[PDB]
């Protein structure tokens, strides 16, 4: 009963036997499930459209992008670069990290610095 | 892969020798992966040229020796878009500069060589002695 689901023409993200709020990986790549009524009464945790913008959600940053789906790895977005985790989708944020063995700076919102860290 | 994009341009003009001016090129404001972005001019009989790029988000730049010093290209601190500050203007500058966006290379440089993945349409520049 736990898992990415499709019911009614609709899709769920489920733990606990409920849907989950977030944003999660099914089998049509990172999704936003989202809260009811967040876009045109969505159901609660049902997959929402959600597109050519960044979604803050619990301090995470992610960047959809023109099919509703979370980005990852390396993206050019509005002047900066970001990296978003692969495994999460959740952009790096907050200091070093290191990523294909180099290792970069990003601030907290996301964004890197110049220039190479180590 | 690097999809195409389109490359929206302003600017340029005519000027005696001597004179300064401006570029513009605007790209979509989302690009997978690293992007250079700048100019390239060619003058129509001749052979195009590299002139300045810049990876947008890290500022590596590249600059053509014949323009080193005089034009500078830098990014918008909010787009991805370019400026090219085309300073001290000579005759030989005159061309057709073109907006190209294509992908950096591994160690974050930008290159002239192997390959442009996305064009503007060109803007004149005309200097005159």
């Amino acid at each position: 009963a736990n898992g990415y689901k499709t019911i009614d023409n609709k899709n769920f993200y489920f733990r606990n036997g409920l849907p989950q709020i977030g944003v999660f990986k099914g089998s049509n790549g990172f999704e936003y499930f989202a809260p009811a009524n967040t876009d045109a009464n969505n159901i609660e945790g049902q997959a929402i459209r959600y597109q050519n913008r960044f979604l803050h959600l619990l301090g995470k940053i992610y960047y959809f992008g023109n099919n509703s789906k979370a980005v990852t790895g390396w993206q050019t977005i509005n002047g900066k670069v970001y990296y978003f985790m692969p495994d999460t989708a959740m952009a790096a944020a907050g200091g070093l990290f290191e990523i294909d063995g180099v290792i970069y700076f990003f601030g907290v919102d996301g964004v890197k610095a110049p220039g190479i860290y180590g | 892969h690097m999809a195409q994009v389109t490359l929206k341009e302003s600017g340029g003009g005519s000027v005696q020798a001597g004179g300064s001016l401006r570029l513009s090129c605007a790209g979509p404001r989302h690009i997978p992966g690293s992007v250079c972005m700048g100019w390239y001019r060619q003058v129509p009989g001749k052979e195009r040229e590299g002139v300045a790029l810049i990876l947008i988000g890290d500022g590596h730049t590249n600059y053509a020796d014949s323009v080193k010093g005089r034009f500078t290209i830098s990014q918008d601190s909010a787009a991805n878009t370019v400026y090219l500050q085309m300073n001290s203007l000579k005759p030989e500058d005159t061309a057709v500069y073109y907006c190209a966006a294509a992908r950096g290379l591994s160690d974050w440089t930008c290159s002239f060589e192997s390959g442009v993945n996305s064009w503007g349409q060109g803007t004149q520049v005309t200097v005159s002695s």
